[PDB]
């Protein structure tokens, strides 16, 4: 349990966890990242994360920094979380044709900051074994009873209409 | 020749299923050597009176089996005496005709009587039946004499019985129970009495003669008479028909095949129940088949033909040529068959050499509802595609009373004794009355299938008044059948009314009569008598005048539920109480709609359903003519209240269920100016859309406009559904088509890798049956249910107690109509379905014996008598065979429902998993065979709408924010909307939502089902609902190191990952936790 820390192919495990439920019973939600490797121009300085947690966006991907911020005594910032498609509304595209699922790419914004806290990365990779109760819960987004309904509400006109005029332009 | 020989290796193997060897019949013959030994050492006695009859059997074991009336001293003049019989062979074993059953029968040993014991006067005052019913129990009296010195009776019995379950002739019967040992064969004894061959005079025991001199006809007391004389002389003509006809044996036991299927035998049907025309008479009707049967003594049968054409000609001249009402059938035994056109209000097979009625046997009620199964039977004889064999013989049709028939009520028959019946029933019972309906039995059982002729006419399709209760045997040692059972002295526990109703009158309210006069007609006085108050002057809609009489309509019970009631209470029996308790609630299970008269609602009043499309082509009305860029071309719904499939009745303004807007697909004038990009293609067909809404906001301002995005396509984000509100609260989801939908969808798969040809294609299927097959099957879903509107009854409540069990999430709603639309495009063996209980117990039982791996589903979308040929539907076939060699058990192809326009099996039931299909069938094999184990009563009928959730490793109670039944158009309303019309969306089911995002990102490592119409579906608050989820079978084992699993896992190892339950429960949590009530982890 504890004694994994590092994986076979070198993937740092995230132990973190979960928020106490009222219909529920120190429950775990497990992460996986590692550096990615690739030639990209805008995906420098970017890491390839495995099972990220529930209703994660980019201000999960800030907060969860500005912790490990506050832990090693480092200074970084995340620039964005790229291809996060929890729900796969864009996994397959279909306007080209006729012309890693479960997983999350957090960018950061330069090497500068994204070794460091890589470096804190697998420092907090440790605290499976040596204080795991020093492990960061995931405050993770609910939806409410209004945004429930906001998909089966009306879409506002002011920017359907103008952009399908700016589709035929 | 492929419809005979096809048959016929159909037919010479099914009669060896039922192959009876030699050695049954060796030790069964052999015991009756030990009969007719014992039996030719079984002496005469003296000749004594009526007197000594009684004195000599009161201290002794036998008694005489007498029937009503019994014999009186003051009347008994003759004398009677026992006598050595000459005992002879009738009947299957002697014209080889037997096979192996498993419930046994009967071998009819016949003992024909001495003609020197009976008078000349014996065919009146019931001499000879007093003869026979001393001698019988005499011959007993003697045999057991006989049998116990040969120490056989410890495994043998002796008791009473009856012929042909008729009480005019009482006779012994001798069996075997658990080198003379026949009970490995399980073959019967009866020991039948019969009299001489014409000892009476034949001409003066006729039907129209009487034999009750104290006359009117007696049909049936000179049925029992002349047709005791009759067991020689017509066996010596099966004798030699048998050696005429190369398969006159073969096609009578596909005869007896058929004939059992229905529940006709040698049974008498006049007692209240259904038979009198069974092996007996088809045997000897193929003998007046196979010697001449035309109006003019023509041919209508071969000689030298096979069993393929003697046995469809024969059911055929029962279903084409009518013996009941219309004519009648001729006969001679000692020349051909000539059919007389002339009827007797009965069936009346004419015999002319013997003179009596060989189909006297079946009353009125039980000869018309062979025939309905006649021409049902011989139509599965002129198809030229299916399989007709398993249809006629090996599925049984005579199971349940809910299945053959459309409804059975128990009315109680607390008649008590006969002499109390003064008081008891409104009819006056004497002796004249019971002259040829001498049996209680008999008297009454069509005295209220008359009763109820006048009650419901032409509003079924039959008559049958069961008995149920009713035996036919009795004790040697004692009189006849007598019980105290139901506080009555009848041979019954109480009667059941089974009808099968057709729909177009069932439930029509005015009781249509006789036109009216200046004096009260004789036609006129019937119906004024039979209704009284309730008979009144009502006129015709174009000014016809003629008395009528209006009855009450239920949304829970038809018109006639009442007048069965009414007609029984009248002229049946006063204290008689008849209720249909299961029909009753299953029509509670149903959604009741917010209306007027909703409990004045009958279940054939579909006039809120069309009342929805007059506002929606009022609303079409403004979109058709009106002048944009591209003209319009096609102006038409795709949606459920339409098409008679929607779970909710379509009523006003209702905003919370979730088939409230009628998916619309609509088309504009053929263009090559449409862009061939698939983002382009929704937004050049949205903006066409806005100027036909700029058009409808602009001099439309009775009905609303609001956008919506329809992601129900996967991988298409750019597509817009028109959502506009009427004035009077019907709204439509108005979405485009052209030529380039499917375009775009083809050109997606050809240049797309082998990696994911396959999403893009099961989006195209999202794109075939929302766009290009959406209308096809909406054409002929509105047109074939004009033939049976009861599927529209049971469809709508099928799926409702189908979503109840949490399927709906998986499936659509039209691969679950079409699974209720088999049994009426293919309703063998049953009846035609009528009614909401007919039509859910048709699917119970179908769908438990739907083995999805072997059979698949080709359903003719075809009227009464459109359909695919037998090229077309073998083709159909080949999509079965060959989808099977990658998906044999139906893990990746389980439900194949194809028809005339969707060939290839999977248009609505491609991409499902199968193990929800594997509890969709457990929950139809649980739910029917508890109807047939415990009974069906309400306990049992709302329990099928129960479902347990058990066998889940995740259930999820959870409770909404507002209760939504009563804003869905559900009356436990809407009456309007809001002044913004984006918060009419705040009372809609917030679970819908809740659980299409469970199914989305968890997909592959939980299974997510759950109930889209929770308004129904949720108890009183119309907001409850609960969700069964199971984990897959492949992340249920520990899987190795990779990127690409998907699966929310956690590390179990340094080399292995296995999914956590404990964030795999939060997940869901965290994402409803306003909705978060209660979850079930196991």
């Amino acid at each position: 349990i504890e004694d994994i820390s590092a994986m076979k192919n070198g993937f740092i495990v995230v132990p973190f966890k979960l928020p106490d439920h009222k219909a529920l019973p120190a429950s775990l939600h497990f992460m996986f990242a590692k550096r990615h490797q690739s030639s990209n121009s805008n995906e420098s300085d970017c890491l390839f994360l495995v099972n990220l947690p529930l209703l994660s966006n980019i201000e999960h991907m800030k907060k969860f920094v500005g912790q490990l911020c506050g832990k090693y005594d480092t200074v970084s910032h995340v620039e964005e979380l790229l291809y996060n498609d929890e729900f796969g509304l864009h996994e397959v595209d279909l306007s080209a044709l006729t012309s890693p699922r479960n997983t999350a790419l957090l960018k950061f914004v330069d090497a500068a900051s994204i070794n460091n806290c890589w470096n804190a990365l697998k420092k907090y990779s440790n605290l499976h074994a040596k204080h795991p109760n020093e492990l960061f819960e995931w405050t993770y987004t609910t939806p409410s009873f209004t945004t429930f309904v906001n998909f089966y509400k009306p879409l506002d006109i002011d920017y359907l209409k103008e952009d399908i005029h700016t589709h035929m332009a | 020749l492929f419809k005979s020989n096809i048959f016929k290796l159909q037919i010479d193997e099914l009669l060896e299923q039922v192959k009876l060897k030699q050695k049954h019949v060796l030790k069964v013959e052999k015991f009756l050597h030990k009969l007719y030994d014992i039996l030719q050492e079984i002496p005469d006695w003296e000749e004594k009176s009526l007197a000594e009859v009684d004195s000599f059997f009161k201290n002794k074991i036998v008694s005489v089996p007498f029937v009503d009336p019994k014999p009186i001293p003051q009347n008994t003049n003759y004398k009677f005496n026992y006598k050595k019989p000459d005992i002879s062979l009738i009947g299957s074993f002697a014209l080889k005709a037997g096979i192996y059953q498993p419930n046994g029968s009967s071998i009819d040993t016949l003992l024909t009587m001495p003609k020197e014991l009976f008078e000349k006067k014996d065919f009146l005052n019931f001499r000879c039946l007093h003869k026979r019913s001393v001698y019988l129990a005499y011959l007993t009296h003697h045999l057991l004499i006989l049998l116990k010195k040969d120490k056989l009776d410890s495994f043998l019995q002796l008791e009473y019985s009856y012929f042909d379950n008729d009480p005019l002739l009482p006779i012994l019967r001798i069996s075997c129970s658990k080198d003379y040992n026949f009970y490995k064969t399980r073959f019967s004894i009866n020991l039948l009495i019969g009299f001489p061959y014409k000892v009476f005079e034949p001409k003066k025991l006729l039907p129209n003669r009487n034999c009750i001199r104290i006359l009117p006809a007696t049909p049936l007391y000179n049925f029992s008479v002349l047709s005791s004389s009759t067991h020689e002389n017509y066996l010596k003509y099966l004798y030699k028909t048998k050696k005429q006809t190369e398969s006159f044996v073969e096609a009578t036991v596909l005869g007896r095949l058929w004939l059992q299927q229905r529940g006709f035998s040698s049974n008498m049907s006049h007692s209240g129940s259904l038979g009198g025309f069974g092996t007996f008479e088809f045997t000897i009707l193929m003998a007046a088949l196979l010697n001449g049967g035309g109006i003019n003594s023509n041919k209508i049968l071969l000689h030298g033909f096979s069993s393929y054409q003697l046995f469809k000609g024969v059911i055929k001249y029962l279903a084409t040529m009518d013996l009941c009402h219309d004519g009648h059938l001729q006969f001679h035994s000692n020349p051909a068959s000539k059919y007389i056109d002339e009827g007797f209000q009965t069936p009346t097979l004419f015999d002319k050499s013997t003179k009596v009625n060989i189909l006297t046997k079946m009353t009125v009620s039980s000869y018309q509802i062979l025939k309905e199964y006649a021409g049902e039977t011989l139509r599965m004889l002129n198809n030229v595609v299916q399989d007709q064999f398993s249809n006629i013989f090996l599925t049984n049709i005579s199971r349940f009373d809910n299945l053959k028939y459309d409804l059975c009520y128990d009315v109680q028959l607390p008649l008590g004794k006969y002499n109390n019946l003064e008081t008891s029933l409104a009819a006056t019972f004497g002796s004249m009355e019971r002259v040829k309906f001498i049996t209680l039995e008999n008297f009454l059982a069509h005295k209220i299938t008359n009763v109820a002729r006048y009650a419901l006419g032409d509003r079924i399709k039959y008559i049958q008044i069961e008995m149920v209760g009713q035996k036919s045997d009795f004790p040697i040692t004692k009189r006849k059948v007598y019980s105290n059972t139901g506080g009555n002295h009848f041979n019954f526990d109480f009667v059941r009314v089974k009808l099968i109703v057709n729909p177009s009158e069932c439930d029509k309210l005015v009781t249509k009569g006789p036109a009216h006069s200046e004096t009260m007609s004789t036609e006129a006085a019937v119906f004024k008598n039979f209704w009284g108050i309730k008979s009144s002057l009502r006129r015709f809609k174009d000014g016809s005048i003629t008395h009528c009489c209006v009855w009450s309509t239920s949304s829970s019970e038809p018109i006639i539920s009442s007048i069965v009631n009414f007609a029984l209470q009248k002229h049946v029996s006063k204290k008689a109480q008849i209720s249909n308790e299961t029909i009753k609630k299953f029509h509670n299970f149903l959604p009741l709609p917010n209306l007027p008269s909703s409990a004045k609602t009958s279940v054939l009043n579909l006039s809120s359903f069309f009342n929805l499309k007059k506002s929606f082509d009022d609303l079409y009305k403004i979109i058709f003519q009106m002048k944009l860029p591209l003209s319009v071309k096609s102006i038409l719904p795709v949606g459920s209240a339409f098409r008679y499939t929607s779970l909710c009745q379509p009523v006003p303004f209702a905003y919370s269920d979730p088939d409230f807007f009628q998916d619309v697909i609509l088309e504009f004038e053929t263009s090559p100016k449409w862009p061939d990009e698939i983002t382009s293609l929704e937004k050049a067909k949205t903006a066409f859309l806005l100027k036909i809404q700029e058009e409808l906001s602009a001099n439309s301002s009775t009905y609303r406009s609001f956008f919506s995005r329809d992601e129900s396509i996967p991988y298409n984000l750019e597509i817009v559904t028109l959502n506009i509100l009427t004035p009077e609260g019907y709204g439509f989801k108005f979405r485009v088509l052209t030529e380039r939908d499917e375009i775009l969808y083809l050109r997606a798969i050809a240049n797309a890798r082998n990696e994911l040809k396959p999403e893009l294609e099961a989006t195209f299927l999202k794109f075939t049956a929302k766009y290009l097959a959406s209308v096809r099957h909406t054409r002929t879903l509105e047109n074939i249910s004009h033939s049976y509107q009861f599927y529209s009854p049971v469809v709508r409540l099928f799926k409702r107690w189908l979503d109840t069990h949490l399927l709906l999430g998986h499936i659509t709603d039209e691969l679950a109509e079409l699974i209720a639309i088999k049994p009426f495009v293919d309703p063998a063996p049953y009846f035609i379905p009528g009614s909401l209980e007919n039509g859910f117990l048709k699917v119970l039982k179908f769908i438990s014996q739907w083995n999805w791996k072997d059979d698949p589903l080709i359903l003719d979308l075809v009227k009464p008598e459109e359909r695919l040929t037998l090229a077309q539907y073998k083709g159909i076939q080949m999509n079965f065979t060959n989808l099977r060699n990658s998906d044999p058990n139906g893990t990746h192809l389980q439900f194949f429902v194809a028809s005339k326009n969707d060939p290839s099996g999977i248009l609505y039931s491609s991409g499902i998993p199968l193990p929800i299909a594997t509890r969709l069938t457990a929950l139809a094999k649980v739910a029917v065979n508890l109807l047939q184990t415990h009974g069906l009563n309400q306990q049992t009928i709302n329990l099928l709408f129960t479902p347990g959730l058990k066998d889940y490793d995740f259930v999820v109670d959870l409770r909404t924010p507002i209760g939504l039944k009563s804003s869905c158009g559900i009356l436990s309303a809407p009456s309007n909307f809001p002044e913004n019309l984006n918060d009419l969306s705040e009372k809609m089911d917030p679970t819908y939502q809740l659980v299409k995002y469970l199914n989305l990102k968890y997909k592959n490592s939980l299974i997510l089902s759950s109930r889209k119409y929770i308004g129904v579906n949720g108890g009183e608050k119309g907001d409850k609902n609960v969700i069964t989820g199971l984990i897959k079978p492949l992340f249920k084992g520990a899987h190795k190191f990779r990127v690409n699993l998907d699966c929310n896992v956690k590390p179990v190892d340094d080399e292995n990952v296995i999914l956590n339950k404990e964030a795999i429960f939060h997940e869901i949590a965290a994402f409803g936790n306003d909705m978060v009530i209660n979850f079930e982890t196991d």
